[PDB]
RNA sequence: GGCUAAUCCCCCAUGUGGACCCGCCCCUUGGGGUGUGUCCAAAGGGCUUUGCCCGCUUCCGGAUGGGCCCGCGUCCCAUCAGCUAGUUGGUGGGGUAAUGGCCCACCAAGGCGACGACGGGUAGCCGGUCUGAGAGGAUGGCCGGCCACAGGGGCACUGAGACACGGGCCCCACUCCUACGGGAGGCAGCAGUUAGGAAUCUUCCGCAAUGGGCGCAAGCCUGACGGAGCGACGCCGCUUGGAGGAAGAAGCCCUUCGGGGUGUAAACUCCUGAACCCGGGACGAAACCCCCGACGAGGGGACUGACGGUACCGGGGUAAUAGCGCCGGCCAACUCCGUGCCAGCAGCCGCGGUAAUACGGAGGGCGCGAGCGUUACCCGGAUUCACUGGGCGUAAAGGGCGUGUAGGCGGCCUGGGGCGUCCCAUGUGAAAGACCACGGCUCAACCGUGGGGGAGCGUGGGAUACGCUCAGGCUAGACG
């Protein structure tokens, strides 16, 4: 089985990306469709759709580019330049509200799991309420 | 506020007396994993009310003998026998580990 | 060579002598009503615990026999001529004992 | 220690004009007028090309060397400027301006930083009223430096005050010739400073 | 390591040997020569290093150096030893102070006095 | 006994002291209960001398007995001033 | 052996009250109330003398100080893996101010341990301090808090309080007296001696200030303390001059023999005036006390300075200590001679065997300056024990392989709890230090006042996304 399903769609995204792939299937799930909602919300993905595979519910995560380049390496800038887990099952990251980082001095984004739901640094900065750092994206 | 603790009674051999252990999680000093440690405390049972498995709050006590600082309080849950034969195994592993 | 300090050392030893005779009473006459409790004697049992608890508050009058101790020296004797009055009966005197 | 001993020779080992003497450093006498080249057997021969190390050490020594101020006093001026809320080097630079012997200098009471030293010392300068015979004294803005009453008697300061009629003073002083005295208006900033020293490479030089 | 690994077992601080055990931790000892010898160096050099097995009140005896031109060290002469090596001789850590209870300065020297003992010349 | 006194915190021959509430068995700088005041000998400020009324009242009210010179300097506040 | 006083000791009485047994009520571990029974109190002295002052007795409360108990945190070695007989528990006692296996009887057979018992080693702990961007590492001197100890070991007495540094007893080692029977002593109090050691001070002044003990007070005691002395041991301030002064003395060093360098440096000219010499000369000191008032509030009065004729102020007034390291690269600063793998240098790389910018000396230069170097030690750089922040195909490093215990980790959906997590409020976080501002010594070091902080933990309330747990459900993992 997968230990970490959300690290899991992390890296499918990334693998992806990379490749400049059109979307991507992740095995669906509502924290995941939660993340994926932020991620939409923030441009760093078209959206997300569900979807069925033969029998099972997955989502259809729609990838973004750049405009393509030019000289040698004409391949679009990637949208998501970086996206890291932070709290990983066996090191569970934590934090207060005064201890939420501020991603690139502001040009990227915290996603954060808060008791008022899952939120973006500037998103649970402003609300107040901390939680535990589920991942960096920038 | 006196100390109100909760675990679970693993050994009903003494006389009025029984063996609570008692969990905590917290997170690592330094490398921040949520670990998980246990304690064993001597706790009072002046009626013989508590057994084996029973899951039961304990509360700081005035001293009743040396090692025994603590009254079961009450019963949170009645036997179950799962976390004490985890305790035993725990305890019988050490025969093997020897020379 | 030494200076004269050495007074309260007398000082002391004087009130040595007065304290070890007060309590050397005091235990005497403690086992005494006792014996008489055992026994069955009421009326002279209690006539002594009368005397006893007397001595016991007058020790206690000085430094000899101060703080309470002198009233947990008081409980034991009253409870214990009282339990041994028990085994036998009929307090005749009616002296220390509440009714 | 104040280093005491020859100072054209500093003129000419920092490459720029240096003004120690006061004057003869505007006469043709300055000894970097007619020997622009360091001082030793050594100074005339082709010079090899510096390391970042020998730049930042040659500035530092220059801007250190024009107050005349010691190592120690320099550094733990650098160190507080450093403490402070602000750009680190103008910060420095308003410090070692602020000192009193500097600003008797900078008043046209003496005509070097090292005469202005021996007239504070000797207690021939007086800060708002009072005696004061500290060169590392720091002045703040609004106080009043005047000259002894005793010692406005003296042949060296009739001269320098009598040479400062018609001249300028810094835009953060004011000066008063017939009283003799003047006043510490403010701060300088970098701007109102026309000394040959790039502060940041002082700065470089103490992040080492 | 993963995480739990350092839960268990944890880093392992380094500690450093001394490379002067000069005991109590001192930057100098006292001692009392045993012999004075004539050691050769190792691989590039070739010269007459002097040096004396000093016994010191640590309960050590150790070799030491003897820098500077000329000594006067006999086998009872009392020494104070401090720490540096000398690279071209393998075994001597310690060197002899010189100046100090039988251990005249360096005569006739003249530009680096204080590190061999000699005191001001008199008037230029 | 609880006593109000001086403390000692100035430099040599600059002598500055706290009126403070300790217990006389305790060092003269040791670890007291409350500050309640301040005290400068040689008058360099203006304000050489503060005491908090109301506290010493109270510490006076508990049962804490001052020292002579501590007696004077709280007379000196008004805290036994009862005009 | 004898005489005698008291705020010494004792008896009886008075019972505000308190103590104890028993019963009842409230409260909930031994808290508070109530009844009967019983038991328990005291000391006098001084005057301005029949009225006050210092006291005394019982009780309740405050305040302060402390005792004990509990959660969590606190170095290295697993080349220490099993430890334990008062051991773990009970009952009843003894003991203490008080719980306790603290101690003792009897009964039960338990208690602890890889979440590191037991053993070994090391070590007072902390506020802090040093370093570091931080995390962290190192450390616990001065000052403040707590602990422990008083030649080694053990023990009680007295007391509110001690297992008592300058109190007592015994054993041991040591030193001294000794009529040889026996005694006396205990600087890890101040200073000083000696030993050890690379190394650490005066057998100083003072009760004036602050603080402490006793006393109604006067006052007495205080090697606490306030000062002085010695040591560049540290930090800070300051001086050994300032201005003019030659296309440039001499000497000394180079040299293409033209000259170049030491260098405005010097001598010199003018000027100020470190030291010193005089005179004035403190703040720190106004209370206790006395008088008025009322021994209160308030007012008034008087005494008292170790530092010290010191600080500081005024006048006078002499150009008047500079040294140490370095100059091949790292790393700022180059030539000459001597030496010839010799003598030597060296933190690392390395230099010297005939022409050495590396040895030694000289001239010159560079760096700091009453300091400069060296050695030792700590952190740093060192992302070189890598939480932040590293690695293991060939550089050091995947276990020879498996089965599997503990442990770590855990697919999708719903709900309960709210342990982790998060939020708010509140308590705690002594002072000093650190940071900021203002202020006091002419500045600074130093010091004062005010401001701001802060994790953690306690308590009350709230949130439920995630992790946890419980209950249920699903089939994508797994198994059949
Ligand atoms: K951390
Ligand atoms: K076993
Ligand atoms: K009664
Ligand atoms: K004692
Ligand atoms: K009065
Ligand atoms: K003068
Ligand atoms: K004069
Ligand atoms: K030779
Ligand atoms: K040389
Ligand atoms: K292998
Ligand atoms: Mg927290
Ligand atoms: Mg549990
Ligand atoms: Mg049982
Ligand atoms: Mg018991
Ligand atoms: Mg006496
Ligand atoms: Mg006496
Ligand atoms: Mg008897
Ligand atoms: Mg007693
Ligand atoms: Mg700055
Ligand atoms: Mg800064
Ligand atoms: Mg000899
Ligand atoms: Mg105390
Ligand atoms: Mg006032
Ligand atoms: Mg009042
Ligand atoms: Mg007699
Ligand atoms: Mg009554
Ligand atoms: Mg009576
Ligand atoms: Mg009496
Ligand atoms: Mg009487
Ligand atoms: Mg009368
Ligand atoms: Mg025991
Ligand atoms: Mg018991
Ligand atoms: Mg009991
Ligand atoms: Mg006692
Ligand atoms: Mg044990
Ligand atoms: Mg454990
Ligand atoms: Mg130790
Ligand atoms: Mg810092
Ligand atoms: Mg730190
Ligand atoms: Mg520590
Ligand atoms: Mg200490
Ligand atoms: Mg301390
Ligand atoms: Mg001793
Ligand atoms: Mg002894
Ligand atoms: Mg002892
Ligand atoms: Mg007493
Ligand atoms: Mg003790
Ligand atoms: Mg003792
Ligand atoms: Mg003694
Ligand atoms: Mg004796
Ligand atoms: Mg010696
Ligand atoms: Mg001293
Ligand atoms: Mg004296
Ligand atoms: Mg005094
Ligand atoms: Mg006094
Ligand atoms: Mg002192
Ligand atoms: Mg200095
Ligand atoms: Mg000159
Ligand atoms: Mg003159
Ligand atoms: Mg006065
Ligand atoms: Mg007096
Ligand atoms: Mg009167
Ligand atoms: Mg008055
Ligand atoms: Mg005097
Ligand atoms: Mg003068
Ligand atoms: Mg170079
Ligand atoms: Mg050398
Ligand atoms: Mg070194
Ligand atoms: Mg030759
Ligand atoms: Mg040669
Ligand atoms: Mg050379
Ligand atoms: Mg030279
Ligand atoms: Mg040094
Ligand atoms: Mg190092
Ligand atoms: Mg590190
Ligand atoms: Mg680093
Ligand atoms: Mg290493
Ligand atoms: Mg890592
Ligand atoms: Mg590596
Ligand atoms: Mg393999
Ligand atoms: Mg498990
Ligand atoms: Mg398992
Ligand atoms: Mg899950
Ligand atoms: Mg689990
Ligand atoms: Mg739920
Ligand atoms: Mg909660
Ligand atoms: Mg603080
Ligand atoms: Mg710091
Ligand atoms: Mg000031
Ligand atoms: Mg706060
Ligand atoms: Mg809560
Ligand atoms: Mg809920
Ligand atoms: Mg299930
Ligand atoms: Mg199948
Ligand atoms: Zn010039």
């Amino acid at each position: 089985m997968l230990t970490d399903p959300i690290a899991d769609m992390l890296t499918r995204i990334r693998n992806a990306t990379r490749v400049y792939k059109e979307s991507t299937d992740v095995p669906a799930s509502r924290f995941k469709e939660e993340i994926l909602r932020i991620l939409a919300r923030e441009g760093f993905i078209k959206g997300y759709e569900r979807v069925d595979v033969d029998g099972k519910p997955y989502l259809r995560v729609y990838l973004k580019y750049g405009p393509r380049r030019q000289g040698p390496d004409p391949r679009p800038e990637q949208v998501i330049h970086h996206i890291r887990r932070i709290s990983k099952p066996g090191r569970r990251v934590y934090v207060g509200v005064k201890e939420i980082p501020r991603v690139r001095r502001g040009l990227g984004i915290a996603i954060l799991s808060t008791s008022k739901g899952v939120l973006t640094d500037r998103e649970a900065r402003k609300l107040g309420v901390g939680g535990e750092l589920i991942c960096e994206v920038w | 506020p006196k100390k109100v603790l909760t675990g679970v009674v693993v050994s009903d051999k003494m006389q009025k007396t029984v063996t609570v252990l008692v969990e905590r999680q917290f997170p690592h000093p330094l490398y921040g994993k949520v670990i998980k440690r246990s304690k064993k405390y001597l706790a009072h049972d002046p009626e013989e009310k508590y057994k084996l498995g029973d899951v039961v709050e304990i509360i700081e006590s005035r001293p009743i003998s040396k090692r025994k600082r603590f009254r079961v309080l009450r019963l949170v849950e009645s036997g179950r026998m799962d976390l004490v034969e985890k305790y035993l195994i725990r305890r019988q592993n050490y025969e093997s580990l020897s020379k | 060579r030494n200076l004269s300090a050495l007074k309260r050392h007398r000082q002391s030893l004087k009130r040595r002598l007065r304290n070890k005779a007060k309590k050397s009473a005091i235990k005497t006459l403690s086992k005494k009503a006792i014996q008489l409790a055992q026994e069955g004697k009421a009326e002279e049992a209690l006539k002594i615990m009368r005397k006893a608890e007397s001595l016991i508050d007058k020790a206690a009058k000085g430094s000899t026999l101060h703080k309470n101790a002198a009233a947990r020296r008081k409980s034991r004797l009253m409870r214990k001529v009282r339990q041994l009055l028990e085994a036998a009966g009929a307090p005749l005197i009616g002296g220390g004992l509440s009714a | 220690g104040r280093y005491i001993g020859p100072v054209c020779r500093l003129c000419r080992r920092e490459g720029v004009k240096l003004y120690l003497k006061g004057e003869r450093c505007y006469s043709p006498k300055c000894a970097m007028e007619r020997r622009p080249y360091p001082p030793g057997q050594h100074g005339q021969k082709r010079a090899r090309r510096p390391s970042d190390y020998a730049v930042r050490l040659r500035e530092k020594q220059k801007l250190r060397r024009i107050y005349g101020i010691s190592e120690r006093q320099f550094r733990n001026l650098f160190e507080e400027a450093s403490k402070k809320k602000g750009v680190t080097g103008s910060v420095f630079l308003g410090l070692l301006e602020s000192r009193l012997d500097n600003v008797v200098y900078r008043l046209g009471f003496a005509v070097s930083r090292r005469q202005a030293r021996q007239l504070v010392r000797h207690g021939h300068i007086t800060v708002n009223g009072r005696r004061v015979d500290l060169p590392s004294y720091r002045v703040r803005p609004g106080d009043e430096i005047a000259v002894a009453e005793k010692s406005r008697n003296l042949e060296l300061i009739r001269q320098n005050l009598e040479a400062m009629k018609g001249r300028k003073v810094g835009p953060w002083l004011s000066l008063d010739v017939e009283g003799m005295k003047g006043k510490f208006l403010r701060l300088p900033d970098r701007e109102d400073l026309a000394l040959p020293v790039n502060e940041q490479l002082v700065i470089e030089f103490y992040s080492r | 390591p993963t995480i739990n690994q350092l839960v268990r077992k944890g880093r392992e601080k380094v500690r450093k040997k001394s490379k002067v055990p000069a005991l109590k931790g001192a930057p100098f000892r006292r001692g009392v020569c045993t012999v004075v010898r004539t050691v050769t160096p190792k691989k590039p050099n070739s010269a007459l290093r002097k040096v004396a097995k000093v016994r010191l009140t640590s309960g050590y005896e150790v070799t030491a150096y003897i820098p500077g031109e000329g000594h006067n060290l006999q086998e009872h002469s009392v020494v104070l030893i401090r720490g540096g090596r000398v690279k071209d001789l393998p075994g001597v850590r310690y060197h002899i102070v010189r100046g100090v209870y039988d251990a005249a300065g360096v005569k006739d020297r003249k530009k680096s006095r204080s590190k061999y003992g000699t005191k001001k010349p008199k008037e230029a | 006994m609880v006593k109000i006194r001086l403390a000692r915190f100035g430099s040599k021959h600059n002598p500055h002291y706290r009126i403070v509430v300790t217990d006389a068995r305790r060092k003269r700088d040791g670890k007291y209960i409350e500050k309640i005041g301040y005290y400068d000998p040689r008058k360099t400020t203006p304000d050489w001398l503060k005491v908090d009324v109301e506290r010493a009242r109270y510490w006076l009210s508990v049962g804490a007995q001052p020292t002579d010179t501590a007696r004077r300097l709280l007379r000196q506040a008004g805290v036994f001033r009862q005009e």
